[PDB]
């Protein structure tokens, strides 16, 4: 009956003095927008209906109409910011927060969804929902004692929203926001279902990208053990941004960073950095990077938790990308690093795959490498094992490749390579 | 100077795009991800770059920023 409308026939009905044809044909173009790929969401907006679709979402006296409504627009609303703007300058702000208060789940539920969608559009229009008023009534509709009395796709649109909410870093959401929603976060990271689970993780990550005040806030709510039981999850979803959260946390202070060795992310890291998800083990090699730019008794952490080995691994075998973190985290851990400690690192066999890579058509690794190469010629130089190291060095290929590297184009590699070979060589 | 240096990598000689050479002090408070030129011990300026390092944010990995309701 509503099925395969024309755009004609559907601002014939809208546009009617009835309120039953304006419903058929609102549910007509509701039909329209979510029964196909791609939905004519343009000729939708070219016909004007946004601001009708926008009155019928008061229509509180009509619940179906205010349904129909919702997810057209919704729809709309999911498109490019062009289409998304459409929907928020047709008003329906305003009209989707007052929305959430509907006696009907359904109905709150499509404008949860709705205002997701606007605020996962950036930063300006994240802030414009969040002005209009949408974080109390949103967090009401979670203030029950049991969250797994609520509808299971109910709860998982709420906890994408409340996501989105917390996304988008320039500007990062009012300080004030992030505080009233956080203890919600808090409580849903504790769910026990993986979509709930891995929005939450999201939202987490969001928070803890931006300053390390920022970071702090989010630490101080207790949520890095359970980050890191997250952290081992069997679902990649779920991993992937437990990880980027935790990553996100250890570019912070010495003592944030703590945190997250305390509650025992080290353990989890032998799978992460041997994960079959390149973009795993990419950014686990990154987090170990900024644990190695640690103290020295968090280099010790990263020792006796066995990853020292793991990390060769990734030297030696990797996409680049995630080579190239691995370097970050030996420059890092030579740097920060006692004699001993980097004596630990070369008995694990970290010449051989480092010397490797310096054939590599990236000047950054390059620099990065010859710090590396640097930072263990002064630990041998404590031990007066200079000539040890320099004979590891030349049987393994690398003497050529220090040597080759005299006439890079780069100034700081060919000075770097110079002082070396002028040096040790 | 040796204990804040520590916490950076230098990457060459003095670089104008990131601006006036800072103190080793103000140095130390150089926030992460971030770049400076500073003037170490004694009369030689070098650009550093701060060893911990901000998200690389990957879109790849990253889900939807928004999701259309489709008929079931």
């Amino acid at each position: 009956g509503t099925v395969n409308w024309s755009v004609e026939d559907i601002v014939k009905g809208i546009n009617s003095n009835n309120l039953e044809s304006q419903l058929q044909a609102t549910q007509a173009a509701r039909k329209l927008l979510s029964r196909e790929k791609q939905p004519p969401i343009d000729n939708i907006i070219r016909a004007g209906l946004i601001p009708k679709f926008v009155s019928f979402l008061g229509k509180t006296d009509c619940s179906p109409i205010q349904f129909e409504s919702a997810w057209a627009l919704t729809n709309i609303a999911s498109g490019t910011s062009e289409q998304t703007k459409a929907v928020v300058d047709g008003g329906a702000i305003p009209a989707f927060i007052s929305l959430l208060a509907s006696p009907h789940a359904h109905i709150s539920e499509q404008a949860v969804w709705a205002l997701g969608n606007i605020a996962g559009d950036g930063s300006a229009f994240r802030d414009l929902v969040i002005k209009h008023g949408a974080i109390d009534p949103l967090l009401a509709l979670l203030a029950v004692p049991d969250l797994s009395t609520l509808a299971c796709g109910y709860l998982r649109n709420l906890t994408w929203t409340l996501s989105n909410l917390c996304r988008n870093k320039n500007p990062a959401p009012p300080l004030d926001a992030v505080e009233q929603i956080l203890p919600t976060l808090v409580r849903l990271l504790h769910h026990n279902d993986p979509e709930v689970l891995a929005d939450s993780c999201w939202a987490i990550s969001y928070l803890t990208d931006g300053p390390n005040e920022r970071i702090e806030m989010v630490v101080k709510k207790g949520v890095v053990p359970q980050l890191v039981k997250l952290l081992g999850a069997t679902e990649l979803p779920i991993v992937t941004p437990a990880l980027r959260a935790i990553g996100n946390i250890v570019t912070g202070t010495d003592e944030q960073t703590q945190k997250v060795i305390d509650a025992g992310a080290l353990a989890v890291f032998p799978s992460l950095l041997t994960n079959p998800k390149t973009n795993i083990q990419k950014e686990a090699t990154w987090t170990m990077s900024n644990i190695t730019a640690g103290r020295q008794d968090q280099i010790q952490q990263v020792v006796n938790h066995g990853l020292v080995p793991f990390l060769v691994g990734v030297l030696s075998k990797a996409d680049f990308k995630t080579q190239k973190e691995a370097a970050w985290a030996i420059t890092n851990y030579t740097s920060g690093g006692t004699v001993e400690q980097i004596v630990y690192l070369v008995h694990c066999g970290i010449i051989e795959p480092l010397m490797n890579l310096l054939s590599a058509k990236d000047t950054k690794i390059i620099q990065v490498i010859l710090d590396a190469i640097s930072n263990i010629f002064q630990a041998a130089e404590k031990l007066g094992e200079t000539e040890k190291l320099s004979i590891m060095i030349e049987e393994c290929g690398g003497l050529d490749k220090i040597e080759a590297l005299q006439r890079h184009e780069n100034e700081s590699v060919y000075k770097a390579s110079l002082n070396l070979i002028e040096k040790y060589f | 100077e040796s204990a804040v240096l520590r916490g950076f990598l230098i990457l060459g000689k003095e670089d104008r795009r990131y601006g006036p050479a800072l103190s080793i002090n103000e140095l130390s408070n150089l926030a992460k991800g971030e770049k400076a030129n500073v003037l170490i011990g004694q009369g030689d300026v070098v650009l550093v770059m701060k060893r911990k390092r901000d998200s690389s944010i990957l879109t790849d990995s990253q889900t939807a920023t928004k999701r259309i309701r489709m008929a079931i």
